[PDB]
């Protein structure tokens, strides 16, 4: 499973 | 890796403030959260490892900033401050699971139309006798009690201070000692308000 | 956005016994999502666990929990003094990001009923010249922490002119202490004779009132 920091970088590499 | 965080800030209302949190010495997503006293935990927001980009909490966005280059300090500036940003402020590093592992020590920030002012300490006089001082209208908080500078301290407490309606702070510490002591031994209070650079000894006798 | 609710609001269980803390997502959640806190007086908190669970390093083998869609649990199970405490919840989201936190429950220590000493203090001199009167009474070592504190002043009893404070439990005798502070005008303080503080509490079976007489 990701981790909550994978999900982060890539909410911010899109936004 | 500890966090370290700038002094503690007194603010009229209307005025910003800036915190700042130091890694003492891997960059990380570093958060803020807020805690007013005796009130739970808030979330402010987050800085990504390298500062380029930040999120901040609905409740926040347009007031708040967080800043880092890359290997300086991390700071938050909070504007448009009121009294209800009287608060405990934190920096927090994030591990990869999302948790916070890693806190500063805090930061605590006083919003309020009073001015600094140290306390006016007062004697609450006395087989257990209890004894105490009452340390009123002092700006902002905190203060320290001792007794006896430190030799006493079994059967102390120091109450916690309540926000009188003229907008400074009081607290009573009392402490229970033998009867007999009475005429062997001498009680002072020591109080301390470093915020007004203050330091009163008061004896508690029996009158 | 989630919100998180915790119950109960205060939990109160002797060493040894088993603590059950509650977190309720207002929406089904995986627990991963989801990360609890220790806070204790003074400090920073602490992060303890994971929703499933999962316990970051150096915390005991005690702490658990469990849950999955709205309802999460965190157990200890054999509770050690140093796990009185607040405990908070936590969950977070990164699309948008978001984190908010439950608002705590407070685990403190359950003991046997202590009824308060009960002492009254009148104002000093020194603070009467400034034109105002404080009058302290003192409630010590009691527990449990709930207390009913009356001021009458010639046997009227006052009503929106004090405040009170209480302590943090004590790390020994698991007992609190309370303050009640009475706040006159020097001018109003002078007109009446008996200042009198009445205290009713668990373990008393009638109440106290301590008192004195303005000037004796």
């Amino acid at each position: 499973l990701d981790s909550f920091k994978e999900e982060l970088d890539k909410y911010f590499k899109n936004h | 890796v500890q966090l370290v965080q700038s002094g503690a800030e007194v603010k009229k209302p209307g005025a910003s403030v800036k915190v700042s949190c130091q890694t003492s010495g891997t960059s990380y997503y570093m958060h803020w959260v807020r805690q007013a006293p005796g009130q739970g935990l808030e979330w402010m927001g987050l800085i990504t490892p390298s500062g380029d980009d930040t999120y901040y909490a609905q409740r926040f966005q347009g007031r708040v900033t967080m800043t880092r280059t890359s290997t300086s300090p991390t700071y938050m500036e909070l504007s448009s401050l009121t009294s209800e940003d009287t608060a405990v402020y934190y920096c927090a590093k994030m591990s990869r699971a999302g948790g916070f592992d890693v806190w500063g020590q805090g930061t605590l920030v006083t919003v309020s139309s009073a001015s600094t002012k140290g306390p006016s300490v007062f004697p609450l006089a006395p087989g257990t006798a209890a004894l105490g001082c009452l340390v009123k209208d002092y700006f902002p908080e905190p203060v320290t009690v001792s007794w006896n500078s430190g030799a006493l301290t079994s059967g102390v407490h120091t109450f916690p201070a309540v926000l009188q309606s003229s907008g400074l702070y009081s607290l009573s510490s009392v402490v229970t000692v033998p009867s007999s002591s009475l005429g062997t031994q001498t009680y002072i209070c020591n109080v301390n308000h470093k915020p007004s650079n203050t330091k009163v000894d008061k004896k508690v006798e029996p009158k | 956005e989630v919100v998180l609710t915790q119950s109960p609001g205060t939990l109160s269980l002797s060493p040894g016994e088993r603590a059950t803390l509650s977190c309720r997502a207002s929406q089904s959640i995986t627990g991963r999502y989801l990360a609890w806190y220790q806070q204790k007086p003074g400090q920073a908190p602490r992060l303890l666990m994971y929703g499933e669970s999962s316990r970051v390093t150096g915390i005991p083998d005690r702490f658990s929990g469990g849950g999955s869609g709205t309802d999460f649990t965190l157990t200890i199970s054999r509770l050690e003094p140093e796990d009185f405490a607040v405990y908070y919840c936590q969950h977070f989201a990164s699309s948008p990001p978001t984190y908010t936190f439950g608002q705590g429950t407070k685990l403190e220590i359950r003991r046997t009923v202590a009824a308060p000493s009960v002492f009254i203090f009148p104002p000093s001199d020194e603070q009467l010249k400034s034109g105002t009167a404080s009058v302290v009474c003192l409630l010590n070592n009691f527990y449990p922490r709930e207390a009913k504190v009356q001021w009458k002043v010639d046997n009227a009893l006052q009503s929106g002119n004090s405040q009170e404070s209480v302590t943090e439990q004590d790390s020994k005798d698991s007992t609190y202490s309370l303050s009640s502070t009475l706040t006159l005008s020097k001018a109003d303080y002078e007109k009446h004779k008996v200042y009198a503080c009445e205290v009713t509490h668990q373990g008393l079976s009638s109440p106290v009132t301590k008192s004195f007489n303005r000037g004796e």
